[PDB]
């Protein structure tokens, strides 16, 4: 039986801190090591090999030591291109195992919530769909109290035009609303405004149909 | 530049069998080691299997000896995974990667992005599509760079895997940033494509491709007339 274990599970740090993982070999795999960064959705990317060894292109606030059975990985500097899972693996011989994995996380700083508005888009063909959405993405605030108004050329929108919801994720909240306009509505060329009231300070966020 | 891309992944019923591909290209395929790498939904990496250059050696991750079965042809720069006697928990994406050097002791530099295997009896809801983009602001400008979000939502909570495709080729993996979140009954995931303002102003058509659990769900978009 062969194992390769990692610590810790997860780890949150402020930007600029340093970080460091660990991975564990159960038998002495010298320097054939390996460290991978993994974000979601995408295939890992090689960081470090030969256990020290930077791969072309990683910035220079990575490092990596160990031989033997005890490695570690280390961000001196943690940034929010780091925000990862990190995976080590060994290449001595097979197997060619993967350790458990390590998430790196950036400890969040209060900061206002961004807004911004998306709208529909059209059709393969260049068609406008039957009707247009504007939706409203308020993301990364602290779960509280939010109201979000739509304003047309400045002026309050029909409260029915427009949905709104909330999925809290981890201890972030985020929001968004969904205005929806006749395509004849869209036609018209207005400036939609999504404003956004929270911890009792406004943002918005304005726009129109490209011309 | 070195390019692999997997394809064969599907949905399969446990005790059945499914061959995967993965196409090689952009180096001297015949040079090197080969491996394939699995993921199973929410899990870690798994090691699968390698192969050497010239077929001579060949091992197996335990979980999978005796029932999956490595092979390449170089002639065709392949690699193929022939995958029998299925369980459930070989429901996974499915990578395959490239050695850095010529030695089967060198870290894998080069992966493709995967292609997914479900295997299951269960049925499942699919999911809803939907592309967003960027609007323009009071002056009817262009932001410095065009977003495209790809909306995936409504499904049962399992694996998806989104593909954007710019007039039918699959787009650069790092043109795009990928995050999901499950309600607990569902998971919704969005993908955001960063384009530039001439590469949105040439009508190229770009397509959100989604498989799940067998099926290939897609919307696409062009710039409006």
């Amino acid at each position: 039986d062969i194992q390769m274990t990692q610590s810790p599970s997860s780890l949150s740090a402020s930007v600029g801190d340093r970080v460091t993982i660990t991975c564990r070999a159960s038998q002495g795999i010298r320097n054939y090591l390996a460290w991978y960064q993994q974000k979601p959705g995408k295939a890992p990317k090689l960081l470090i090999y030969a256990a020290s060894t930077l791969q072309s292109g990683v910035p220079s606030r990575f490092s990596g030591s160990g031989s033997g059975t005890d490695f570690t990985l280390t961000i001196s500097s943690l940034q929010p291109e780091d925000v990862a899972t990190y995976y080590c693996q060994r290449y001595n011989r097979a197997p060619y195992t993967f350790g458990q994995g390590t998430k790196v996380e950036i400890k969040r700083t209060v900061a206002a919530p961004t807004v911004k508005i998306l709208q529909s888009s059209c059709d393969g063909g260049g068609h406008f769909p039957p009707t247009i959405q504007l939706l409203c993405l308020v993301s990364g605030y602290t779960p509280g109290t939010i109201q979000i108004t739509w304003l047309e050329d400045g002026q309050v929108m029909d409260v029915d035009l427009s949905t709104a919801s909330t999925t809290q994720e981890g201890e972030l909240a985020s929001t968004q609303s969904e205005l929806t306009l006749s395509q004849k509505h869209w036609l018209s060329d207005r400036t939609y405004t999504c404003q956004v009231t929270y911890q009792g300070h406004t943002f918005e966020d304005s726009g129109k149909k490209c011309a | 530049e070195v390019q692999l891309v997997e394809s064969g992944g599907g949905l399969v019923q446990p005790g059945r069998s499914l061959r995967l591909s993965c196409a090689a290209s952009g180096f001297t395929f015949d040079d090197y080691a080969m491996h394939w790498v699995r993921q199973a939904p929410g899990k870690g990496l798994e090691w699968v299997s390698a192969i050497t250059w010239n077929s001579g050696h060949i091992d197996y991750a335990d979980s999978v000896e005796g029932r999956f079965t490595i092979s390449r042809d170089n002639a065709k720069n392949s690699l193929y995974l022939q995958m029998n006697s299925l369980r459930a928990e070989d429901t996974a994406v499915y990578y395959c990667a490239k050695v850095s050097y010529l030695s089967t002791a060198s870290s894998l530099d080069y992966w493709g992005q995967g292609t997914l295997v479900t295997v299951s009896s269960a049925s499942t809801k699919g999911p809803t599509v939907k592309i967003l983009q960027s609007i323009c602001d009071g002056g009817g400008h262009f932001p410095p760079t065009i977003q495209l979000l790809c909306l995936v939502s409504g499904y049962t909570p399992g694996t998806i895997q989104i593909t954007w495709l710019e007039d039918g080729q699959v787009m650069d993996v790092d043109l795009s940033t990928a995050s999901t979140t499950q309600e607990g009954e569902l998971a919704s995931t969005q993908s955001e494509l960063t384009l530039s303002q001439k590469h949105w102003l040439s009508d190229r058509t770009y397509t959100c491709q989604v498989t799940y659990q067998g099926h290939t769900f897609e919307d696409s978009t062009k710039k409006c007339a």
